[PDB]
DNA sequence: CATATGGTTGGGTATAATGGGATTGTCTCGGATGCAGG
DNA sequence: CCTGCATCCGAGAGTTAGGGAACCCAACCATATG
């Protein structure tokens, strides 16, 4: 069992999955320049297209390992339950996904880069903003949690 | 107040209010058996009620009271009864124990379930008054005291010792303990074997309940004494007797990682 | 695990009891030198050191032990205190 | 060994030198080389021109310059003396009256000053002041965050230098201030400065309602005078209204240039905000002895214009780093000094008063004790003042670029929102976004980005080259984040041809927002991707794959690395290791082209081609304040030229220049029988063999004879009661030998106390330390520059030296955020090893990858073992570097040489690669149908060999990934956290045991350890550790006893802590008592306490 | 009623507990004005008194246990005839 | 020279004080208190 | 016996009386000569007991077999000195003042 | 955690006050993946 | 109410 | 027990003087409470 | 008169580790030394 490069294997279909969505988005586009749609109706067909190639791009990347590399061992580590879960897989193999503004809204370009093809420098500062808020979350989080495991000590002890 | 060993002093805040409030004291009887008008007694009897208050509860009612040069106000005896570094939660509830030690963790893949591995110098110091009894009862020490001495000075301890020490420890358990401890399997009792080296060394099989791992993580070690304290850790807290999770019922100590991955 | 311990556990009703019987019964093994001892010559706990085999000197390994072999005799309100201690002391002076 | 590096991206400019956001900003508040006549208004200069004249008598500055150091860097480093200069200020004494003039140069007192790398040497240890990062003054807008449509006006000034002011409209529609937390209205305000209803209807009515709301004749009717009074009796209440107090009040309130102070960024802000021209920096002025006001109105007029939606009218956001600026070491410093000097002028004035107009000089009214307490407590009490971190350079590089939003005036670590720790869309070039503390520090403390520059006003600018009609040209501008906000800036990696941008759709931020736009709105250009990230995150390659979290491990991790007697630049670097080392100041380079004339491992002597010969003495085996050994190693021969900028002699953790924080290893990515488990290293015996990972650290202990009533105690020989065998190694004054070894229980310095007829007081080894006695030093009291503390005779210290191999328990990491702790060594014959023989040295868990989504490494590795076979290093910069493509290439040229190599020798294709080849041809890894020799290359271009097992030469049936990876071992080493106690000190009113490894103290079994054993049910254990193990004197006496008499420990009794709660309820006046079964007392203090 | 876990723990009978929990000058006031007495049922004010919490080995219930051998018990039984 | 606090805060968080890195001298340690027991034994 | 119940109660001034060895008249802590504690200071060892075991401060009695001997010349009980953390003392205010913990 | 009936003398609070905070500090709304009503609503009841 | 250092000076 | 020295402590100064110095980036939650309406 | 409704104030906010500014004059008990 080991890792390399390679075996973080890109499944084909993605490109397809991306042209398919560089098609979709110039139609949304249209529909901006004749009225049809407003700021939130286009923001929130943009976010769900996006979403649904997300989730179409990591069940094709599952399905490629189960079917050409059944003992890859990304695949083989998380399907024994020793290492992993389906997101990161996906992050490793197909794509990075949507970024969530420190505003807390999504941007409207997603991130297209797997890890193993490399981000850009703009896409790294751009999920820099989730990182962040993740760290944030739980360094300040913990204590609430500590304390509700106090309080609940205090009340059951007898 | 006590004198550092540099010959310096170090005093509580509660001298220093103690101090004030009895110079207030004795300026107000000294005002009112010389007649002062009402008003200068009335400011008097006003600082007396505030040093007072100051002495109970510091920081309470207006600005708190601090020592010249520093903004760091008094600590009160209020402040010292309550808080987290208060009496109750730091000196009541939790102490600080004899006889225990702690150490960077390494995994333990031979030892069994029920074994960890300490260092050898750390078993020697945590088990030093038996082991001044079993080299008084052996022949390398005539009595407890040459025996410190022996085991004092690291040049002076020889072959025999560590046999000594070996005999003490047989059959006899030590607690692990690494923080945060969320739940009760965050301490557990293991047979210590006796190692080389400075690290101790844990069963893979338990690393989940305590969530441990070895990136740095260091662990704490103690000593149940009595014959109560040992068979309460070599019945109950054992780790082989623990291996249902009590929240759940779930198995707790069960293949991961590599054992998984082996299957 | 320790040896026979699913049975110590199935021999008491709740396991704290069987703690404070073994913790008594090596206190007691302890207060006179392991001569009040039920285990047969050839049952005694060994340890394996250089010069040879020896008698353990953990007391609460000889206290499971001895519940293992069901020779002693436990409960509630048994035998009065002073009577237990004046009858085992004089029967093994210490 | 050839260097090949990858990229395509020019950088028109160089990097600019790393540490002068410290220098420039001392250099610029100390002025010391300008002549007086030609100083600027900055810097302590302006402290001076500020608190004086002290007019009345009137004292007047007139120059002030500072002196050469009493001692050299070196001489305060040994005798713990601080690193200072001697301040004189000249000065006038000048009688309103007579006219006569008392001119005098008084001293003031010592300066710290500023090393070449940037530290300071405070009580002969080194510190670092770190920037700190706060809300620019100024003027700002903001929407009321309760009544939605309305905004609140803020006026701020520097910290600690005026009142904040705010203006808002009421409810009812007037607009009122909140000045010192007092409500009032505005108007009447405006009135005292001298507004009549003509002005402010002709000023104000273009916007609505709000003008006629704020108008009010009761207020414009009484004259300003009235309108002053007025204002006194509402900010004042109960002081008696009098006209001078009053005046003198508001005065000082927002007038006084002594008091409020708006700064020049705060000058700067509002002049662009509200476009008015403030000739100084007060909101109002004290002109013919009435108030002309400067501020107020314009911001009347943004606030109400900003409500009524005219266009060009916004509100400010707070976190925008436009709006926050950084506070230097010399701002600070210059604070300190003013506050010190205000102090001073306090003085002047009271002595002035008290003494005698006739005879006074300069001399009699200056006291400089508060100037130098003011500065003495900066520089060792400041939460800013930190103790330099050098456990190698770059960690003193990363410690000077620090920004930290704490300190004096700044956030609270328990009170700091998600809004300030959160990454900004501005920081984008001026602070990393991923180097930051992991605890309850995060977002609070970062690092200055690598091509940033702080300004003169504290705004942090980052530079970008200007694109006119589609060309790139090479002129560079530095631009605030305001300034930014108003162009279009195209990404550093736009394709180009010369400098054109040969693209039709370039990827572009407007405002923060990614936008594509064609290449003629394209106004400026990224420099370089680097510049985005800090110099600790620059030394990641291939950093775009990996996850932020652990490139964040990484970068932090790489400040922990010890220097290596055998260290080694990594195979693949970035390109930024030398001007690491370079602006450093660890390394030595000749100043001017020369010769080589003297060699030697403490000394280099040049001689340049001016003739002069210049001698250039080596720092060697130096301790740092982390104990780390530090020193330089000539790298030139006698007679050798040398060109300006050739390196002489290496620094720490340096190798020919590059920087090397540790070693170039061959590692597998595999499992190895649990050893590699859950993050766990296993290591060959190879590494330890040849002296890797081996380093070099420095222990310092010190003992002090002093004065007693008992009589005085000596550092002698003479002890008693210990046979000669103890006293071996002490020389004939009592102090250990140099070059003898000591072990835990020996003696260092032996010293005798008066008993009260004398007894042993010596100095030994504690436990688990110990090594090659390498130094020592004696100070005595009447040495020349000697400071003892009163009362102490003489000081010995001990410098002890250990070379330290790697054990198990050490922790190790790379550059990705991969660290683990070595569990396991092993001999070299059951290491994994090539065909060809040769071993493996280190085996990584293939699990530690998926979930830590680090993919850098693997990249890593494979280049590594393209470089291993080719024999050559690679530079492979950030974002712009090597792909996978280039890779293949490298590793079928590796490919070449490892099997054409083996098949000059005639050999073939082993039986076990045969046997692998066919489980990977059913792994789908190979294709079918191709001869062996392409399988193992197709193998090899994956980064995949065929490697056997030591222990039983069979292969393992699959391919694994090998290669070079470069590993650094970490400070945390386990000789420094090892620790034990039975039984030692104990505090003196709860009387537990003490704390921490150092006091020799005990673990602390916290309320959580109590809980996990109240719910396993061990209560006697519980028992035990409550008070036997703890503070049950009377029991813990006991046990002792017992325990080495051989029997068992008796039933333990109350805690003293117990004892120590009732007396302290006592003391508050509550009667706490303790009964028995029929409530009768219970006598708890043994009878001690009842009269 | 119904009151938070909270409210519910610092309404304790027991002052000792509650005041080392937490509103420590308002539990020991209001504990001082009614004279309140401790009885030590919970677990906290046992360790806070250092002694043996009832529960586990320290339970009523089996803390009262004895053990002999049989020769003992015999002789016993002898003496009792 | 002027007494200092047992009280004065060391280090950034308020959890250490001056006082919490002091021995007791006075009361005598298990070692010497059995070391007189054994004595007069 | 065992304790059982543990009490808490407002204490009187009879009763904050009775607990006290003497009543605290100075301010003064320590001599700066000596380093002894000054007579009716907040260290004497007349009220709160003798710094050192069995032995009062001007050295008459500086031997055991003399519990409960309040020195003569000096006023100090011969006991152990570990009494120095049990004993309290008092200061009788001149005017009352409220206790601020009802108060507030 | 032993399968059986409880034992007379358990601390059965003390193990339920653990069992319910211990997965609260890591596994509720352990590290955060930025890729494309928790505890407070357990606190709030 | 507070700062006694203004009701001193008041009275 | 009897002084003799330093250390310690109480008393005194005479143009006229007449109200002080800091304040600042958290967030929620629960009970006490003064103010508005009906 | 009741009620509800903002308003104010007070008490919380996880563990372990390591860390560190007048001067003078005269009487009077205290202590030291023989
Ligand atoms: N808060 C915590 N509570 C309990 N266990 C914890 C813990 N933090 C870490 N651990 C344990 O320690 C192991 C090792 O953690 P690592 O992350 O490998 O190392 P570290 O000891 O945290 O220091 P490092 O120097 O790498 O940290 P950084 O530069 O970011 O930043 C350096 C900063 O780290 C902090 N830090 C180091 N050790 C700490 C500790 N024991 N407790 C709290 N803070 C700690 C210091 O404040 C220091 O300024 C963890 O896997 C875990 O088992
Ligand atoms: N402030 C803190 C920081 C850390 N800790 C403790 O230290 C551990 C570090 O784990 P970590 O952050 O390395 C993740 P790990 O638990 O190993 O998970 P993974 O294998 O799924 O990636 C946490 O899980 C806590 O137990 C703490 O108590 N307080
Ligand atoms: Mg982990
Ligand atoms: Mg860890
Ligand atoms: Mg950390
Ligand atoms: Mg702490
Ligand atoms: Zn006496």
């Amino acid at each position: 069992i080991t890792i390399g490069i390679d075996d973080a294997v890109i499944p084909e279909e993605k490109k397809q999955y991306l042209e398919e969505a560089d098609r979709k988005l110039l139609q949304i586009e249209q529909a901006y320049e004749m009225g049809f749609l407003t700021d939130r109706e286009r923001y929130d067909q943009i976010l769900q297209l996006w979403t649904e190639t997300t989730e179409k791009v990591t069940q094709a990347v599952f399905k490629n390992f189960e079917e050409n590399y059944p003992f890859n061992p990304l695949y083989v580590m998380a399907q024994s339950g020793a290492r992993g879960n389906p997101q990161q897989i996906r992050q490793l193999c197909g794509l990075r996904g949507l970024m969530q503004k420190p505003s807390g809204e999504t941007f409207e370009v997603p991130v297209r880069s797997s890890f193993r093809e490399g981000l850009t420098v703009l896409e790294y500062f751009i999920s820099s903003h989730g990182a962040r808020k993740g760290g944030a979350d739980t360094a300040l989080r913990t204590a609430d949690s500590g304390y509700l495991t106090r309080k609940l000590v205090d009340v059951t002890h007898e | 107040m006590v004198q550092v060993d540099g010959g310096r002093f170090a005093t509580s805040d509660l001298n220093d209010l103690y101090r004030r409030l009895i110079n207030r004291n004795n300026r107000l009887k000294k005002l009112l058996a010389q007649g002062a008008p009402e008003i200068i007694i009335r400011n008097e009897k006003r600082m007396l009620q505030e040093a007072v208050d100051a002495l109970l509860d510091n920081g309470r009612r207006g600005a708190p009271v601090t020592n010249p040069g520093s903004d760091r106000p008094l600590r009160s005896l209020t402040d010292i009864l309550s808080g987290k570094q208060g009496r109750f939660r730091q000196n009541l509830l939790g102490k600080r124990v004899d006889y225990s030690g702690r150490s960077v963790i390494v995994v333990g893949p031979q030892l069994k379930l029920h074994q960890c591995g300490l260092p050898k110098r750390m078993a020697l110091e945590l088990f030093k008054p038996f082991l001044l009894k079993k080299m008084e009862e052996k022949g390398i020490a005539p009595n407890v005291k040459a025996a410190r001495r022996m085991l004092e000075r690291q040049r002076d301890i020889k072959d025999e010792v560590w046999d000594a020490l070996e005999e003490v420890i047989h059959g006899k358990v030590v607690l692990l303990n690494r923080a945060p401890t969320l739940h009760r399997l965050g301490i557990q009792a293991f047979q210590p074997v006796l190692v080389e080296g400075q690290s101790i060394q844990l069963h893979p099989l338990v690393c989940e309940a305590f969530n441990a791992d070895f990136d740095g993580d260091q662990m704490a070690v103690h000593v149940p004494l009595s014959s109560f304290a040992q068979a309460e850790a070599r019945i109950q807290m054992l780790s082989a007797h623990n291996l249902l999770s009590p929240a759940s019922g779930e198995p707790l100590a069960k293949p991961s990682r590599d054992i998984i991955l082996g299957l | 695990a320790e040896p026979g311990i699913d049975k110590l556990f199935g021999m008491v009703d709740s396991k704290y009891r069987l703690t404070v019987v073994v913790a008594k019964r090596a206190q007691q093994l302890l207060r006179h030198g392991f001569k009040n001892t039920v285990l047969e010559p050839e049952e005694r706990p060994k340890m394996q050191t250089l010069e040879g085999l020896f008698d353990d000197p953990n007391a609460v390994t000889w206290a499971m032990k001895e519940l293992l072999t069901g020779r002693l005799v436990f409960g509630e309100n048994l035998v009065p205190e002073d009577r237990l201690q004046k009858e085992m002391e004089r029967l093994y002076p210490v | 060994m050839e260097i090949k590096r990858f990229g395509r991206i020019r950088e028109v400019i160089p990097l600019p030198p790393l540490t002068e956001i410290q220098v420039e900003s001392y250099r610029r508040a100390l002025q010391a080389d300008v002549p007086p006549e030609k100083r600027e208004n900055v810097g302590i200069q302006a402290a001076f021109r500020e608190t004086f004249p002290i007019e009345e008598l009137v004292l007047d500055f007139l120059e002030y310059r500072l002196g050469e150091p009493p001692f050299p860097q070196d001489e305060c480093r040994e005798k713990d003396l601080t690193y200072q200069a001697p301040l004189y200020a000249r000065l006038q004494l000048i009688h309103k009256d007579t006219g006569l003039i008392k001119e005098d140069e008084v001293f003031l007192g010592h300066i710290p000053l500023m090393t070449e790398d940037g530290s300071f040497i405070i009580n002969g240890a080194d510190r670092v002041i770190v920037s700190q990062i706060h809300r620019s003054p100024g003027v700002y807008f903001t929407p009321d965050p309760a009544r939605p449509g309305r905004y609140i006006a803020s006026i701020i000034p520097l910290p600690k230098r005026g009142p904040w002011i705010d203006l808002e409209v009421e409810p009812n529609g007037v607009v009122s201030m909140k000045v010192n937390k007092r409500k009032f209205p505005l108007v009447l305000l405006l009135r005292v400065l001298g507004y009549d209803q003509e002005t402010l209807a002709r000023e104000l009515g273009a916007y609505g309602e709000l003008v006629q709301g704020l108008m009010d004749e009761s207020v414009f009717a009484m004259r300003p005078e009235e309108a002053l009074i007025r204002l006194f009796t509402l900010l004042r209440p109960g002081d008696p209204p009098k006209r001078d107090k009053a005046v003198a009040y508001v005065y000082g309130l927002i007038a006084d240039p002594r008091r409020y102070d708006l700064g020049e960024a705060g000058r700067y802000k509002a002049e662009e905000k509200l476009g008015i021209r403030l000739s100084g920096r007060t909101l109002a002025r004290f002109e013919d002895g009435e108030f002309k006001d400067e501020v107020f109105l314009p911001t009347l007029r943004y606030l109400f214009a900003l409500t009524a939606g005219v266009p060009g009218h916004e509100v400010d956001d707070i976190d925008h780093l436009g709006n926050r600026r950084i506070r230097t070491v010399g701002e600070l410093m210059t604070d300190q000094f003013r506050v010190g000097l205000a102090r001073l002028a306090r003085g002047v004035r009271e002595r002035m008063l008290m003494g005698s107009e006739d005879s006074l000089t300069p001399a009699k009214l200056v006291n400089s004790r508060p100037l130098e307490a003011a500065i003495r407590e900066f520089f060792s009490r400041s939460q800013l003042s930190q103790f330099k971190d050098e456990t190698n350079p770059l960690s003193s590089l990363r410690h000077k670029r620090r920004i930290s939003a704490l300190g004096p005036g700044g956030l609270t670590r328990e009170r700091a929102g998600f809004d300030v720790r959160d990454v900004h869309r501005t920081h984008y070039g001026r602070i990393c976004p991923v180097e930051t503390p992991e605890g309850a520090n995060i977002g609070l403390i970062t690092s200055l980005a690598a091509y940033a520059r702080v300004d003169e006003l504290g705004f942090i600018r980052t530079p970008y080259r200007r694109v006119v009609g589609g060309v790139v040209t090479d002129e560079v501008v530095y631009m605030t984040a305001t300034e930014e906000d108003r162009y279009t800036i195209a990404q550093a990696n736009t394709p180009l041809e010369g400098n054109r941008i040969a693209a039709e759709r370039v990827v572009a931020r407007r405002k923060g927002e990614p936008v594509i736009v064609s290449p003629e709105e394209v106004e400026f250009m990224d420099v370089s991707p680097k510049q985005v990230f800090s110099v600790n995150t620059n030394l990641i390659p291939f950093l775009e794959h990996d996850d932020a979290n652990r490139a964040l491990m990484g970068s932090n991790m790489q400040t922990q690395a010890v220097p290596l007697i055998r260290a080694q630049a990594p195979v693949v670097m970035t390109g930024l290791e030398e001007r690491v080392v370079r602006d450093s100041l660890a390394a030595l380079y000749a100043e001017e082209d020369g010769e080589v004339a003297k060699v030697d491992g403490n000394r280099i002597v040049v001689r340049y081609e001016d003739g002069r010969l210049v001698e250039y003495p080596l720092r060697r085996f130096y301790r740092s304040n982390q104990g780390t050994a530090l020193d330089q190693r000539p790298r030139v021969v006698v007679g050798q030229r040398v060109r300006k900028g050739d390196l002489l002699a290496d620094g720490p953790a340096s190798e020919n220049g590059f920087l090397a924080l540790g070693q170039n290893v061959l590692v597998a990515i595999m499992p190895f029988d649990g050893y590699n488990f859950e993050d766990a290293i296993v290591i060959s015996e190879e590494l330890l063999k040849r002296d890797f990972y081996t380093s070099i650290h420095i222990e310092r202990y010190e003992i002090e004879a002093r004065d007693t009533k008992l009589g005085p105690e000596r550092i002698t020989r003479d002890i008693p009661h210990l046979s000669e065998a103890a006293l071996r190694d002490l020389d004939e004054e009592g102090v250990v030998r140099i070059g003898a070894e000591v072990k835990p229980g020996d003696i260092l310095v032996g010293r005798t106390s008066f008993k009260g007829d004398v007894k042993d007081t010596s100095l030994r080894v504690p436990p688990g330390e110990g090594g090659i006695v390498v130094r020592t030093v004696r100070l005595r009291r009447g040495d020349p520059g000697v400071e003892l503390k009163p009362g102490v005779r003489e000081v010995v210290r001990v410098y002890v030296a250990q070379k330290r191999k790697l054990q198990v328990g050490d922790k190790l990491a790379n550059r990705h955020g991969n660290k683990g702790v070595v569990a396991k060594i092993l001999p070299v014959e059951d290491m994994p090893h090539l065909p060809d023989g040769t071993p493996v040295d280190v085996i990584l868990n293939p699990l530690g990858v998926p979930s830590r989504m680090n993919l850098g490494q693997i990249l890593e590795t494979h280049l590594g073992l393209a470089g291993y076979f080719l024999g050559q290093r690679y530079i492979s910069p950030i974002f712009d570097g090597a792909k996978e493509p280039e890779i293949k290439e490298l590793l079928a040229q590796a490919f070449e040489v490892y099997f054409g190599k083996r098949k000059g020798e005639g050999f073939g294709v082993d039986k076990r690669e045969v046997e692998v080849l066919r489980r990977a041809e059913k792994l789908g890894l190979v294709t079918p149908g191709k001869t062996p020799e392409e399988q193992l290359k197709e193998l090899f271009l994956q980064g995949k060999v065929v490697l056997y097992d030591g222990r039983t030469g069979e292969p393992i049936e699959g391919p694994i990934v090998v290669g070079q990876m470069f590993i650094m071992k970490l400070y945390h080493m386990v000789e420094d956290k090892m620790h034990a106690r039975s039984t030692g000190p104990y505090s003196l009113i709860t009387q537990q045991p003490l704390g921490g490894k150092a006091q020799f103290g005990g673990q602390r079994f916290g309320e959580m350890e109590v809980w996990a054993l109240e719910a396993y049910g061990a209560a006697h254990t519980l028992q035990e550790m409550l008070t036997l193990k703890s503070d049950d004197i009377e029991g813990r006496n006991a046990a002792y006893e017992a325990i080495i008499k051989g029997e068992d420990v008796p039933e333990p009794s109350v805690p003293e802590s117990f004892r120590v709660l009732v007396k302290e309820l006592q003391a508050l006046a509550l009667d706490v008592q303790t009964l028995d079964e029929k409530d009768n007392p219970v006598d708890i203090f043994e009878g001690l306490a009842s009269k | 009623l119904l009151m938070g876990v909270t409210k519910s723990a610092l309404s304790t009978k027991s002052w000792l507990s509650a005041a080392s929990f937490q509103n420590t000058t308002h539990v020991l006031t209001e504990a001082a004005i009614a004279g309140k007495k401790d009885e030590l049922i919970g677990l906290k004010e046992n360790v806070i008194l250092g002694r043996l919490i009832p529960a586990g080995t320290g339970s009523d219930f089996v803390r009262f246990t004895q053990v002999v051998d049989q020769k003992t018990l015999k002789a016993i039984e002898e003496a009792r005839k | 020279q002027e007494p200092v606090s047992l009280e004065t805060p060391i280090g950034d968080e308020k959890d250490s004080f001056y006082g919490d890195f002091i021995p007791d001298e006075h009361l005598p340690s298990p070692v010497d208190a059995a070391t007189q027991s054994l004595l007069s034994e | 016996k065992e304790v059982r119940k543990v009490r808490i109660a407002l204490a009187s001034p009879e009763k904050i009386r009775s607990w006290s060895y003497g009543e605290v008249e100075k301010p003064e802590t320590i001599n700066y000569r000596t380093l002894k504690p000054e007579r009716d200071g907040l260290f004497d060892e007349r009220i709160f007991g003798p710094i050192k075991d069995y032995e009062c401060a001007c050295g008459k009695y500086k031997r055991q077999r003399f519990e409960g001997k309040v020195c003569e010349r000096c006023g100090v009980e011969v006991t152990k000195s570990i009494v120095r953390r049990y004993r309290m003392g008092h200061i009788e205010l001149a005017t009352p003042a409220a206790h601020i913990w009802f108060v507030k | 955690s032993m399968a059986r009936p409880v034992s007379i003398g358990e601390a059965v609070g003390i193990v339920a006050a653990q069992s319910i905070g211990e997965p609260g500090t890591q596994l509720t709304m352990r590290t955060f993946h930025t890729g494309g009503q928790g505890l407070p609503r357990v606190i709030e009841l | 109410t507070s700062d006694p250092v203004r009701q001193y000076l008041h009275e």
